[PDB]
Order: structure tokens, then C-alpha cells, then sequence
């Protein structure tokens, strides 16, 4: 029975077929990984060190992160078939569908109180 | 970033775990222990390194297959019902500089002693920059390993978050 | 923190403590007064409308 | 490029002034700043404003109301009254139109 | 209102005359002074409002909304002088009078008996609001958010001023107790339905409606915490004020005309109260927050009836210290660590414990945990909905958990974890700042007890 | 090390609960209602810098 | 303390102890200690009280407000007359509110005291509530937030209308 | 600074006249053409509330 | 006081806006005892009803 992946369920890194076919070109990746990774701890370590600093080690990953994450959507956004038809999907098919909802259970209920077969016998707050 | 024998020394740690988990009871989990080790034991001496992997492989999906749905955790390992317990108890040593003299003054003894440490930190962080200026190579370090002193009177690089962190029951 | 609670209970007090005895000061020694009707011919000032001698003066007073 | 000051370093009121209340650097203003705050804003404001409050005479006229409604529940019980009718304005005083 | 008018332009010489290093606690003592004397305000009748001149009246609308408007102006002096500390002398006094001359047209936007003397102090807000955030914001975005501000107004009020006009022409007068009773139905045409839009947009873009919301945002993250603070309190309400004004010659038509915007209401909130779950600024979270809280003020407004028009006061106030509460703990740790970013300074209350209890309390108010008069205005609204249309309870309720999430979710990223290591400049908590978060949540409190002075005209 | 308070909540959480079965009308007890829901909050999210808590 | 009338109570009906055990009844010797502890003391303190009162007797009264044309009497846009008019509907529609709470706090009482028998034993109260229910709901219900007397004059209107062409069709 | 005072105060005190007599004028001739034209001012024949029939909206 | 005179502006401006409050009554006196609910008689010592 083999594993079947989802999106909200990782394929365990231990049956990854890829994980043990490695090639020098893989350990050549894995080595530039470590020294991206090993060369920012020295430059966070430095500062984080430091007994005359004082205060916040500004990382500029987190800002791109929330600069991304908002200022940065418009300006590469571009309209076209797919954002047309998610913004007109999400954007105003909502709003018709619960003014029909609201609009048909309102228009029963006045033309029921009209004719007088709603019980409204102790209604007198609203 | 793996070898193959660290490969399969996890997994016979982690299949023994699980193993322990099934078994309960010691005397039981003794003999399914030995019995699981022999079957390390026929394949130690593999030679042929691609027949050496298939049997890791085909070692790691009988694992999957076998694991407990709910293995024993160590309390305060990752995942436990204690890991993170004592966090909200743990204070950065920073924290003291922003006591106000009355505070302070309730325990003379220890902030004059803190006051050494704060004085062989400044004195020493001169030289542990240097000392890992000249040690590291031109693109940067490789990897995230730190060396030690290398004279007398000197401290190892980047001691001091290490040496002053929390007590593990800090309360 | 310590400092700002002992400040804040303090202030609170300074005028909480005079105004609570003097409510009961004027609970005990005033009362409320009671309900009459209005005598013959009588016209009552507004502020005489209300039970509470401290509702009475805030009219009175302010209103 | 240009000539531009730097940016200075942000000052820790503690520093100079541990009993600092965080007004003001001159502790004698400080001081000062701390004492109306909580003197006009504790004190007054909200102690004696509070007291105010609780005391307002008859606020939109509700006690009144309910002593009015005991009145006239009284009154039309004892003689045979509706206590409300569903008429608010009295027929006579309404022309229909047709 | 000459008693409230007069003291608050006396501020102005005050600040201006007082010594150099005296200014912010001189302008503190005596604007609690007033906001003090505003407490006679009270006065209010069973049948009649309180009708001081041809000018100005009172009446449980507008009293409560006024001793908000008066308290705030101490709280933003409070919140403003340690920021504007290096600030030179002269622009500290501007700054000031800002501040004044905003409160001076709030008391009588608020008061004002005739509408078009509303509009025009309506209007005369926008000034030194805008002059606030472009001056004193502290972020390059300061400029763009000025205008989508000033724009999205006057795009909106132009057309409510020809409106007011036309409605003057043919009715002889736009003073409110006139319009009280010379009010004729408003029959079916075109020209009414934009006569209705005309009367109702400029209210909506400031409340902020939704999908005409996205100026308060920009504005928020720009501006300083003063701005903030009475953008939230009173600005925002200027809109529900006016809506709960104007809608009384606007009858029958809101009866249909009110649809597409119950329906943005009712799916906004929703909406934006999603949308709080994912924000990484802390500001703009919050100001998320009030595009849907507000969201249930225009429903309640739009339905008209006796308990909406009540949970609609409740919620106006009951928000109005609360979002002024979030922003200025949110602008504390912004002082500290000079990032709105949510996720970058976390576990706080290991290192300022008496600072998480006033996070503690102003998010259990944002969630409307009974008996606070946050949660007393949004069960008024919900109850009232409920008879428009038993399947609003269904949105209602929906956003009742989201609102929980979000808002518990803010308290636990900030304040519970682990604490960032190498943020290591979190000094303890001023007496400033514990006395400000208190002067919000005490008379938050405090309204609990007697919750009828804030439930408005109908109550 | 914050027993006192611990106390506290258990106190806080004792007291919501008899204002919920003693409440003789619906906002009483969903003042009562909501309450024992925010102390069990506050009660389970104890040790707060452990994330399973808080979650 | 309150009118009687207005706020109605049956005679209240105690049985007598009747023991049937040799064991003493605790209830009856905390019901001594009670009033020993706790009662007497009380009333002490009280009884200063009312003597100091009685020392500063004054009074406050109920506002009689005379009777004003209705807005039936008034003549369109004659605001003067108008204003009167509705201000007069505005206290009149505060006392149907609390005419109704009356009623309701009838209702509320008598399901309480009758316990087990409340269906059988409150039929007056309860029948009595729905009448007023319905008196309120005909004079009120509908009108609102910017509610008036012309409105509520325009309401009762419509169903005299109503009322009528029923009427002619039988 | 006296003298900007006074200019203004002086100024301003001769504009308010004009302005106040303007609107004299303007209600002088407003009544005397109604007066002159009574056949299109006629005298409203006012109705009571009661004999006014307005439709009612219920809000429910 | 030369150090405490700007404390009396705001209390002043208070005191004068008061009483121009009061002043703005005297001129909506028209119906001074004259509505027909609060319409009475006099007192011998009352000149106006209220002020
Ligand atoms: C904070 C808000 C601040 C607002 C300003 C304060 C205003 C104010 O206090 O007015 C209100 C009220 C006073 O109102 P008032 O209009 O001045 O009274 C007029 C009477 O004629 C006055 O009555 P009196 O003439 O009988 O007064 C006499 C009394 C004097 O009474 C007082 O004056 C006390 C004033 C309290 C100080 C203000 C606080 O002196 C006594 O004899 C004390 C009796 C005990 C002796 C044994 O003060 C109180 O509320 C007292 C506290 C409440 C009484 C105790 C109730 C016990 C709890 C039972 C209910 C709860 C059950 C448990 C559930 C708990 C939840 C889980
Ligand atoms: C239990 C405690 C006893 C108790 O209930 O107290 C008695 C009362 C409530 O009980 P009460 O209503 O029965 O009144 C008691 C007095 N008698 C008996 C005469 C009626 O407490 C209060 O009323 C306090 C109300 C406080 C509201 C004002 C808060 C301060 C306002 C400051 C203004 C600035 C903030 C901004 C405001 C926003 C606009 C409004
Ligand atoms: C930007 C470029 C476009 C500029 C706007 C375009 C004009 C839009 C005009 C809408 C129609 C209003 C109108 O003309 O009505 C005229 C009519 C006057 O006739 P009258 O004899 O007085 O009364 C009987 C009615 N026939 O009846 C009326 O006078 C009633 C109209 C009252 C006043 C209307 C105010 C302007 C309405 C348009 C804006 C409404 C939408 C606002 C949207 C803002 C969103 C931020
Ligand atoms: C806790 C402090 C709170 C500070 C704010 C309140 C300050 C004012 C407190 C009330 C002062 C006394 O309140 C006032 O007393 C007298 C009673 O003697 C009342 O006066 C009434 O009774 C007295 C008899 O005693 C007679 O003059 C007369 O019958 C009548 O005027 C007033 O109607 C009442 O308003
Ligand atoms: C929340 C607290 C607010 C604090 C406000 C601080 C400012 C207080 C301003 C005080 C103004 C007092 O103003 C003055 O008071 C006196 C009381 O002797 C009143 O005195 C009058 O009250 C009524 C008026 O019908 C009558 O009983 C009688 O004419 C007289 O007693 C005056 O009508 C008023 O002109
Ligand atoms: C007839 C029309 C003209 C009407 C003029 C009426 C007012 C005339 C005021 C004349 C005196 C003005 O006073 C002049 O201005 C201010 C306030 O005093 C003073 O200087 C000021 O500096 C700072 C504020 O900037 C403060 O310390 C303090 O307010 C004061 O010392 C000057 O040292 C003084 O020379
Ligand atoms: C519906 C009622 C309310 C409608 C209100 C609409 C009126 C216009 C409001 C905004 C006016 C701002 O005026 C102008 O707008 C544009 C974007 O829109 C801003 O420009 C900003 O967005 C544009 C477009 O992404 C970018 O190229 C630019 O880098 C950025 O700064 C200008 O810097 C500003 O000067
Ligand atoms: C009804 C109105 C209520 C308004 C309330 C306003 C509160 C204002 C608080 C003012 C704080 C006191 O302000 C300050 O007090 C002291 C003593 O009086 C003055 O005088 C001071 O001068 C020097 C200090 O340099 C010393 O001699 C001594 O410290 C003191 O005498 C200061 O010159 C004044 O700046």
C-alpha cells in the first residue's frame, strides 16, 4: 500500500524515492544551500553578539515579506480572463445570492403578515 | 546532508521506538528487540551499495506500514505533553538592566557579580570578531560550525547568548 | 506596573473615599424624600419632582 | 550623496531618569504631567463623574413613566376599564376619506 | 453649547501662551476640565431633546457622541507627546491646535440643528484631519493616503450638498426638529433614487461602507497615533451620525433602496473580518476590525427600527474606545520596536505582564463578551436583524466566531510564545502608557452599569 | 510561580459558572455562558509559550 | 411600600409544622440563630436610621401633566400645535410601555407562586397579558424608528379602513 | 495692531449696514408684490390630521 | 500670578460661555408661560415663570 500525497499531507521524507538516488550534482546543491545558509547565521550572529547593540535586528526578509504581501500586488497585477472572472466570481456573485436569499424570504413574509396568517400575537419588540 | 549509515542508524533508533510502543511490557519489548537487531545484522556487512539502498528503501516503507499511529513521546520532546511547558518562564538576562535601583539593590551580591560577566563580555568581543575575521574564508563561512580559543585569556567566539541562556526550570 | 496600580488606587480613592462617606452621610442623616400630592394651589420647583436628595440638587443646581 | 544628518539614536527615558513616568524629561515637569492626568482624569473625571451619573434625576423620565403606569392601571381597574385600547386617537375626532 | 464652544477655543491661547515646557500638561489639565463639564449634557427628557438656540441642540444622539468627542482630545494629547518629543516648539503648538480646532468643529458637527451648518463643520473636519496625517505621518505613503482620504470624502459629500440644497428649496428649511414634522413621504421615481443616493454616500464612505472602504486602511497605517485614535473614536461616526439623521426624510424609499447595501453589509463584515485573520500589520488589522464592526452600524441603521437604531448607538461608542484602545497598544510596542509588523516582536507578556492585561481586556471587548456595551450594541443589532429576516442570524453568527478568531489570534501572537530573541530594547511599561490603556477601559467598564445613557434617543 | 493568579481563574472560572445556573433570564445566563468559555481559555492556554497550548 | 391593587398577591396560605420524627429540626434552630445574628442586629441599625429620617421629613411629588389637543386637532405643518401634540404621543407611548411591564411582571409572578399548577392557576393573568399585547401591538408595532403621531394617526387609519370594509361586506 | 482693529471694525460696521437694509428692501418688496397680487397668494384652506388621509409604511 | 494666569482662560471661557447660554434665552421667551401644557397663573411674587 503505497503512500498517497496530498496538499494538506506531506509525502514522509523517508519513502522519497529522491532522497537516496543523490548524485555529486545534488551534494554540489546541498553544499550552496548550506553556505546561503551558514553565511546569513554569521551576519545575524554578528549582531545578535554585539553587547553594545541595542534593539531590533531589522531583517530585510521579513520586510519583503510584508511589503509582498501588500504594497507590491497591484502594481503586478494585470486584468485578464482568469482575475476577471475570480473578481466578478467572488466579487459580486455573493452579494446577488444573498439579496435573493434576503429578497425571497422578505417578500413571503409580507405577503403572509398582509393576508394575517404570520403569528405575530406577543411580537411588539423589533 | 545524510549519510547512508546515518540513514539507517535513525531508522533503527526510530524502528526500536516504535517497536517499545507496540510492545509495552519490558520482557516482551526485550525479545522483539533482539529479534529486530538480528535483522540489522544479516545485512551489516552489505557491500554492494545500490543492493545496500534497495534494502533501506524497502526497510523504510516496512516502517511506515508497521509504525504506531500514536508512538511514546518523551515529555519535553517535541511533540510532548511537557515540550514548551516552562518557555513562559524563561526571562532574557537583558531584562535586569531595566530593573530600577530598589530592585537591584535587594540582591547587591549577585548584580555586582553580574557586572564581571558584563565586563569580561565587553573586554573579549573585540577579539572574538577578529579572531573569526581571520579563520573564515574569502566567500564567507561554509558551514555554520564555530571554532574555539585559541590563546589563553581568550574566549571562544559568540559565548555569550550560550552561556547565559535560560535555565531549563528557570522557577 | 507596581507603581502605576498603587497610583492609580490611590487617585481613585483620594475623592472615592470622601465621596463615599458622604453618600452615607446623606442616606443616614437626610434620607429621600417621600411621595406627597401636590397640596392646592401649589406649584413645585422642578428640582422638587425627584426623591434623592442628591438628584435634587443636581437639578437644582445644573439643570 | 547629499548632506543629511544621520538618524539619531532613540533614548531610553530610564537612562537619565529611572523614576521617569515617561512625560517628560525634566522630572520635575514629569512629575507634574503624571499628577493632573491622574488627579483630573481618575479623581474627578471618572470618580465624580461616575457619582454624577448614578444620581441623574430621572433620566428620560422612566421612573416617572412606570408611576404614571401604576396610576392609570389602577384607575381603569377599579372602574372597569380596558387597560389599553387599540385605538391611540379617539374615532369621533377622525373623518375617513369615501 | 457656547459653554463647551467657548473653553474649547480658549485651549488655543492657552497652548499657545503657556511655557515652553508646559504645554502638554497644560493642555491635558484643562481639556479633562471640559471634558468633565460635558457630563451636563445629561440632561435629557422623555418626549423633547435638549434645544439650546436656533444654532445648537442636544439630544441622546448627539450627548453621547459629544462627552466621547470631549474625553478623546486628553487621551490624544496622552498618546501624542512622547513621539513629538524631538519636535520643535512652534510645530508642537500646531500640532496641538489640530487637535482643538478637530474637537472645536466635532461639538458642533454633533449640536449643529440645522443640516447644512452640519455639512459644512462635516466638512471642515477633513482639514486638520488631512494636515494631520500628511504633516505628522511618519511614512512616505503618508501623501497617497491624505488624498485617497480627501477625495473619497468630497467625492461623496459634493453630490450631499445639492442634495441638502435642493431638499431646503422645496421644503423651506433643513433645521432637524422642522424637518420632524414637516417630513413627506418620499415617493417612487428616479429622481428620488438619486436624490436617496445623494443623501446617503458621503454617510456611507465615511463609516466606512463596504467596498468603499479602502481609504481607512491606507489611512491608519499612515497615520500618527493621535489620527488614529480620533479617526476610529469620532471620525468614522460622523458617518453613522448623519445616517441616523437624514434617514427620517428619507422614508419609504429605504425600505428598497436599502438592499444592495444591507447585502455589502452583511457580506462585508464577513469579508473583512476574514481578511483580519491573514493582515500582518497590526494597524491595518485593526483597521479591518472596524470596517466590520461598522458594517452592523449601517444594517442597524438601514432597518430602522427601535432596538437597531439603539444597538447602533451602543456599538458607535462602545467602539469608539476600544479601537482607540487597539491602536494605542498597538502604537506602545510600535515605540519600542518602531515596526507595525504583527508576527515580529511575539510572547510580550513574559516581558510586560500589566501591558497583556490591557491587551487582554481590549480584545475581550472586540469580541463583545457580555455584559460589556460592546457585546449589549452588537446582540441589539442581531436581535433586530433576526425579525428583518431570520436567516441574517446565520451571517451574524458566522462572524461572531470569526471575530473571536482574529481577535484572540492578535492577542496570542503578540503577547503569548516565545519572545524574539534579539529584540532586546522592550523597557518596561510607562506610568503614561498604563494610564492611557486605563483611561479607555475604566469608562468602558464603568458604562456597564448603566448602559441607558449611551443607547440613544429610542431607548 | 503564579499560583495566586491560578487561583484566581479558578475562582473567576467557579463564579461564571454559578451565575450561569442561577440565572433566571437569557442575558444573565449568556453572561454566564460566555464567561466559563473565556476562563476555560485562559485556564487551558496556561503555560502560554508552549504553542499546543494555544492552539 | 406599593398599591396592592396594581400589583396583586393572593392571601398567602402556611401550613402549620406537624412533625412526625423524635429528631429536632435544624431549620428551627437556625431560624433562631438567624434572627438572634442576624435579624435584630440589622434591624437596630435601621431603626437609627428611620429616626433620623423622620427628623428631615420632606416630600417630592408625581408630575401631573394637563391633557393638550392630539395631532387629529392639528392643522397640517402648524408646527406649534404639532409639537404639542407629539410630545404628549411621547409620554403617552412611555406609559403603554410600562402599562405592558405591569402586566408582564403579573404574568411572571403568578407562574412563579403557583408553581406545578401555573397552567390552570394564571389563566386571568395570562389572558389578561394577551389583551394588552394586543392593545399595544395595534397602537405601535410597525412604525418604526422614526416613529410619530402622524404615523401612528396614519396606522390606526388604515385599520379603521380596514375595519370598516369588512364590516359593509356582511 | 490698533489700527487693523479699527480700519476693519470701521469698514465692517458700514458693510453691515448695507447688508441689513438690502434684506430690508428685498422683504419690502416681497410683501408689497403680494399684496398687489393677491389672486396668486391665495389664502391656504388648512385640513386638521384627522380629516388628512396619509398612507401609512410599515416597517417590519 | 505671572506662572499660573493662563489657568484661569479656559475657566473663564467657561464662565463666559455660561453665561452667554443664558443670555440666549432671553431672546426665546415668546412663549414664556404661554404653551398650553405649562400655561398657569402667576405666583404673587413671580415677575416671569422662568429665566
Ligand atoms: C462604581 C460606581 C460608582 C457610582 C457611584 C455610587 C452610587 C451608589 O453607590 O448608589 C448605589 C447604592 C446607593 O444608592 P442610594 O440611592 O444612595 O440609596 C438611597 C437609599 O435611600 C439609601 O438607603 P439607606 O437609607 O438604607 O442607607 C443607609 C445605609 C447607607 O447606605 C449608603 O449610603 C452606602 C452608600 C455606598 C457607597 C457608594 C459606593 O446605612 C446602612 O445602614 C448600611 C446597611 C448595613 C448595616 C448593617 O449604593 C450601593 O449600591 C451599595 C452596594 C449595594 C448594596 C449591597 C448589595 C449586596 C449584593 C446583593 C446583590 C448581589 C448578589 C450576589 C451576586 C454577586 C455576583 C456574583
Ligand atoms: C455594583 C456597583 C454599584 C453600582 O451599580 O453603582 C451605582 C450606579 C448604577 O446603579 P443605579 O443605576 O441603580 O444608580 C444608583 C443610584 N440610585 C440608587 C440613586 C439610582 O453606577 C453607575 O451608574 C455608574 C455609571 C458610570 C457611567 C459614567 C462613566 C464615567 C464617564 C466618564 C466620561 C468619559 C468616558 C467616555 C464616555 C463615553 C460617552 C458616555
Ligand atoms: C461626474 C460626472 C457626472 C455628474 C453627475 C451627473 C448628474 C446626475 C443627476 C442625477 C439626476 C438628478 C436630477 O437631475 O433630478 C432633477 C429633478 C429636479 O426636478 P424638480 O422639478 O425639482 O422635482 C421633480 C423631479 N422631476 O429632481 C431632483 O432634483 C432630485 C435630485 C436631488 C439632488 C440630486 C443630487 C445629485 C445626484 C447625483 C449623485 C448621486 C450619486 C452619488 C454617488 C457618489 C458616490 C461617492
Ligand atoms: C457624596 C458627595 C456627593 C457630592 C454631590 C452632592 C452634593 C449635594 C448633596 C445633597 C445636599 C442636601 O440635599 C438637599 O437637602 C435638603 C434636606 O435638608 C432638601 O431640602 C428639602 O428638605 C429640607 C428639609 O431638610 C427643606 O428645605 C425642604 O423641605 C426641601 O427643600 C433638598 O431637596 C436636598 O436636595
Ligand atoms: C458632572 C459635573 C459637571 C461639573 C460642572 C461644573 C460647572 C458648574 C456650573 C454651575 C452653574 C450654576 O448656575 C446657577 O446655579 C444656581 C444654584 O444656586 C441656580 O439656582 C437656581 O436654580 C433653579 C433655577 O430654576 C431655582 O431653584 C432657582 O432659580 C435657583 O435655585 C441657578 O439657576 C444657576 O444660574
Ligand atoms: C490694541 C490692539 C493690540 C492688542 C494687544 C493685546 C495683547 C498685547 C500683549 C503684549 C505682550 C506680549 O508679550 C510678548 O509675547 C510673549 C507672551 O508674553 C512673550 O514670550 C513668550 O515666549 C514663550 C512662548 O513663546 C513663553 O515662555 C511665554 O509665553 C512668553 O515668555 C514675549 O516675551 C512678550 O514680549
Ligand atoms: C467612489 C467615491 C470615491 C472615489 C474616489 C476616487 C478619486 C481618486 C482617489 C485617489 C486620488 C489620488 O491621486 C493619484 O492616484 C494614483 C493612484 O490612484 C496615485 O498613484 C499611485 O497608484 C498608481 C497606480 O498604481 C501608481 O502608478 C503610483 O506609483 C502610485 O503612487 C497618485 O500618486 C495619486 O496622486
Ligand atoms: C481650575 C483650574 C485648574 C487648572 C489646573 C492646572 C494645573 C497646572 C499644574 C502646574 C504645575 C506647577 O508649575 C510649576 O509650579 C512651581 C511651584 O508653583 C513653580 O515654581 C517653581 O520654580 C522653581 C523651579 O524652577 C523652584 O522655585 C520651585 O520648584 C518652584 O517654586 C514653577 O514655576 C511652575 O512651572
Amino acid at each position: 500500500p503505497k503512500y498517497e500525497a496530498s496538499r494538506l499531507s506531506s509525502l514522509p521524507t523517508t519513502l522519497d524515492p529522491a532522497e537516496y538516488d543523490i548524485s555529486s550534482e545534488t551534494r554540489k546543491a546541498q553544499a550552496e544551500r548550506l553556505a546561503i545558509r551558514s553565511r546569513l547565521k554569521r551576519e545575524y550572529q554578528l549582531q545578535y553578539y554585539d553587547p553594545s547593540r541595542r534593539g531590533v535586528i531589522e531583517d530585510p526578509a521579513l520586510v519583503r515579506w510584508t511589503y509582498a504581501r501588500s504594497a507590491n500586488i497591484y502594481p503586478n497585477f494585470r486584468p485578464n480572463t482568469k482575475t476577471s472572472l475570480l473578481g466578478a466570481l467572488f466579487g459580486i456573485g455573493p452579494l446577488v445570492f444573498w439579496y435573493y436569499v434576503f429578497k425571497t424570504d422578505r417578500d413571503r413574509k409580507e405577503k403572509l403578515i398582509q393576508e394575517g396568517k404570520l403569528d405575530r400575537t406577543f411580537n411588539i419588540s423589533y | 546532508y545524510l549519510t547512508h549509515q546515518q540513514k539507517v542508524l535513525r531508522l533503527y533508533k526510530r524502528a526500536l521506538r516504535h517497536l517499545e510502543s507496540w510492545c509495552i511490557h519490558r520482557d516482551k519489548y526485550r525479545y522483539f528487540a533482539c529479534l529486530l537487531r538480528a535483522r540489522f545484522d544479516e545485512h551489516k556487512n552489505e557491500k554492494d551499495m545500490v543492493k545496500a539502498t534497495q534494502l533501506l528503501r524497502e526497510a523504510e516503507e516496512e516502517f511506515w506500514h508497521g509504525q504506531h499511529p500514536q508512538p511514546y513521546i518523551f515529555p519535553e520532546s517535541p511533540g510532548g505533553t511537557s515540550y514548551e511547558r516552562y518557555e513562559c518562564y524563561k526571562v532574557p538576562e537583558w531584562c535586569l538592566d531595566d530593573w530600577h535601583p530598589s530592585e537591584k539593590a535587594m540582591y547587591p551580591d549577585y548584580f555586582a557579580k553580574r557586572e564581571q560577566w558584563k565586563k569580561l563580555r565587553r573586554e573579549s568581543w573585540e577579539r572574538e570578531v577578529k579572531q573569526l575575521q581571520e579563520e573564515t574564508p574569502v566567500g564567507g563561512p561554509r558551514t555554520e560550525a564555530l571554532p574555539p580559543a585559541r590563546k589563553q585569556g581568550d574566549l571562544p567566539p559568540l559565548w555569550w547568548h550560550i552561556v547565559t541562556r535560560p535555565r531549563e526550570r528557570p522557577m | 506596573d507596581k507603581r502605576f496600580l498603587k497610583l492609580l488606587r490611590f487617585y481613585i480613592l483620594l475623592t472615592g473615599i470622601p465621596v463615599a462617606i458622604g453618600i452615607t452621610l446623606i442616606n443616614v442623616f437626610i434620607g429621600e424624600a417621600e411621595l406627597a400630592e401636590i397640596p392646592e394651589g401649589y406649584v413645585p420647583e422642578h428640582w422638587e419632582y425627584f426623591k434623592h436628595p442628591i438628584s435634587r440638587w443636581i437639578a437644582r443646581t445644573f439643570f | 550623496r547629499w548632506q543629511e544628518d544621520p538618524e539619531p539614536e532613540d533614548e531610553n527615558l530610564y537612562e537619565k531618569n529611572p523614576d521617569s513616568h515617561g512625560y517628560d524629561k525634566d522630572p520635575a515637569v514629569d512629575i507634574w504631567n503624571m499628577r493632573v492626568v491622574f488627579f483630573f482624569g481618575f479623581s474627578i473625571v471618572l470618580v465624580l463623574g461616575s457619582t454624577f451619573v448614578a444620581y441623574l434625576p430621572d433620566y428620560r423620565m422612566q421612573e416617572w413613566a412606570r408611576r404614571e403606569a401604576e396610576r392609570l392601571v389602577k384607575y381603569r381597574e377599579a372602574h372597569g376599564l380596558p387597560i389599553m385600547e387599540s385605538n391611540c386617537f379617539d374615532p369621533s375626532k377622525i373623518q375617513l376619506p369615501e | 453649547m457656547l459653554k463647551y464652544i467657548i473653553p474649547t477655543i480658549m485651549l488655543m491661547p492657552l497652548t499657545w501662551l503657556s511655557k515652553n515646557n508646559m504645554i502638554w500638561v497644560n493642555s491635558t489639565a484643562h481639556s479633562l476640565l471640559i471634558s468633565f463639564t460635558s457630563l451636563l449634557l445629561m440632561n435629557q427628557f422623555g418626549d423633547n431633546s435638549l434645544n439650546f438656540s436656533l444654532l445648537f441642540f442636544s439630544d441622546s444622539l448627539s450627548t453621547p457622541l459629544l462627552i466621547l468627542t470631549m474625553w478623546l482630545l486628553p487621551l490624544m494629547l496622552m498618546a501624542s507627546q512622547h513621539h513629538l518629543s524631538k519636535e520643535n516648539l512652534t510645530r508642537k503648538k500646531l500640532f496641538i491646535t489640530m487637535l482643538i480646532s478637530l474637537q472645536l468643529f466635532l461639538i458642533m458637527t454633533f449640536t449643529a440643528m440645522e443640516l447644512i451648518l452640519f455639512y459644512i463643520l462635516f466638512e471642515a473636519t477633513l482639514v486638520p484631519t488631512l494636515i494631520i496625517i500628511t504633516r505628522w505621518g511618519n511614512q512616505t505613503e503618508r501623501l497617497n493616503a491624505g488624498l485617497y482620504f480627501l477625495f473619497y470624502t468630497l467625492a461623496g459629500s459634493l453630490p450631499l450638498l445639492v442634495a441638502l440644497i435642493y431638499i431646503q428649496n422645496t421644503v423651506g428649511s433643513l433645521n432637524f426638529l422642522m424637518l420632524q414634522y414637516w417630513v413627506q413621504p418620499v415617493h417612487n421615481s428616479w429622481s428620488n433614487v438619486f436624490m436617496w443616493l445623494a443623501c446617503m454616500m458621503a454617510f456611507m464612505v465615511k463609516m466606512p461602507l463596504y467596498g468603499l472602504h479602502l481609504w481607512l486602511p491606507k489611512a491608519h497605517v499612515e497615520a500618527p497615533i493621535a489620527g488614529s485614535m480620533v479617526l476610529a473614536a469620532v471620525l468614522l461616526k460622523l458617518g453613522g451620525y448623519g445616517m441616523l439623521r437624514i434617514t427620517l426624510i428619507l422614508n419609504p424609499m429605504t425600505d428598497f433602496m436599502a438592499y444592495p447595501f444591507i447585502m455589502l453589509s452583511l457580506w462585508g463584515m464577513i469579508m473583512t473580518s476574514s481578511i483580519c485573520l491573514r493582515q500582518t500589520d497590526l494597524k491595518s488589522l485593526i483597521a479591518y476590525s472596524s470596517v466590520s464592526h461598522m458594517a452592523l452600524v449601517i444594517v442597524a441603521i438601514l432597518i430602522q427600527t427601535p432596538w437597531s437604531y439603539m444597538g447602533a448607538t451602543a456599538l458607535m461608542i462602545a467602539h469608539g474606545l476600544t479601537s482607540s484602545m487597539l491602536f494605542c497598544l498597538a502604537n506602545s510596542n510600535y515605540e519600542r520596536i518602531h515596526s507595525r509588523t504583527m508576527i515580529l516582536a511575539r510572547g510580550l507578556q513574559t516581558l510586560l505582564p500589566l501591558m497583556a492585561t490591557w491587551w487582554l481586556l481590549a480584545s475581550l471587548t472586540n469580541l463583545a463578551l457580555p455584559p460589556t456595551i460592546n457585546l449589549i450594541g452588537e446582540l441589539f443589532v442581531v436581535m433586530s436583524t433576526f425579525s428583518w429576516s431570520n436567516i441574517t442570524i446565520i451571517l451574524m453568527g458566522v462572524n461572531m466566531v470569526i471575530t473571536a478568531l482574529y481577535s484572540l489570534y492578535m492577542l496570542i501572537m503578540t503577547q503569548r510564545g516565545k519572545y524574539t530573541y534579539h529584540i532586546n530594547n522592550i523597557s518596561p511599561s510607562f506610568t503614561r502608557e498604563n494610564a492611557l490603556m486605563s483611561l479607555h477601559i475604566l469608562p468602558l467598564l464603568l458604562l456597564t452599569l448603566n448602559p441607558k445613557i449611551i443607547l440613544g434617543p429610542l431607548y | 510561580p503564579n499560583i495566586n493568579k491560578f487561583f484566581k481563574y479558578l475562582l473567576l472560572f467557579l463564579i461564571t459558572m454559578l451565575i450561569l445556573v442561577t440565572a433566571n433570564n437569557l442575558f444573565q445566563l449568556f453572561i454566564g455562558w460566555e464567561g466559563v468559555g473565556i476562563m476555560s481559555f485562559l485556564l487551558i492556554g496556561w503555560w502560554y509559550g508552549r504553542a499546543d497550548a494555544n492552539t | 411600600s406599593w398599591d396592592k391593587d396594581v400589583y396583586p398577591e393572593p392571601p398567602r396560605r402556611t401550613p402549620a409544622p406537624s412533625p412526625q420524627t423524635s429528631l429536632p429540626n435544624p431549620i428551627t434552630y437556625l431560624t433562631k440563630a438567624f434572627d438572634l445574628l442576624v435579624d435584630r442586629p440589622v434591624t437596630l441599625v435601621r431603626e437609627f436610621i428611620e429616626r433620623q429620617h423622620a427628623k428631615n421629613k420632606y416630600y417630592y411629588y408625581h408630575r401631573e401633566f394637563r391633557r393638550v389637543p392630539d395631532i387629529t386637532e392639528c392643522q397640517e405643518k402648524d408646527v406649534l400645535c404639532m409639537f404639542e401634540a407629539e410630545m404628549q404621543w411621547r409620554r403617552d407611548y412611555k406609559v403603554d410601555q410600562e402599562i405592558v411591564n405591569i402586566i408582564q411582571e403579573r404574568l411572571k409572578a403568578c407562574q412563579q407562586r403557583e408553581g406545578e399548577s401555573h397552567r390552570q392557576n394564571c389563566a386571568k393573568e395570562l389572558e389578561q397579558f394577551t389583551q394588552v399585547v394586543k392593545a399595544y401591538q395595534d397602537r405601535y408595532h410597525d412604525l418604526g424608528a422614526h416613529y410619530s403621531a402622524r404615523k401612528c394617526l396614519a396606522k390606526q387609519k388604515q385599520r379603521m379602513l380596514a375595519e370598516r370594509k369588512a364590516a359593509k361586506e356582511a | 495692531q490698533l489700527l487693523y482693529i479699527t480700519s476693519f471694525v470701521f469698514v465692517g460696521y458700514y458693510l453691515l449696514k448695507r447688508q441689513d437694509y438690502m434684506y430690508a428692501v428685498r422683504d419690502h418688496d416681497m410683501f408689497s408684490y403680494i399684496k398687489s397680487h393677491p389672486e396668486d397668494f391665495p389664502e391656504k384652506d388648512k385640513k386638521t390630521y384627522g380629516e388628512v388621509f396619509e398612507e401609512f409604511h410599515p416597517v417590519r | 500670578v505671572r506662572d499660573h494666569w493662563v489657568h484661569v482662560l479656559v475657566p473663564m471661557g467657561f464662565v463666559f460661555g455660561y453665561y452667554l447660554d443664558r443670555k440666549n434665552d432671553e431672546k426665546l421667551t415668546a412663549f414664556r408661560n404661554k404653551s398650553l401644557l405649562y400655561k398657569r397663573e402667576l405666583k404673587p411674587n413671580e415677575e416671569v415663570t422662568w429665566k
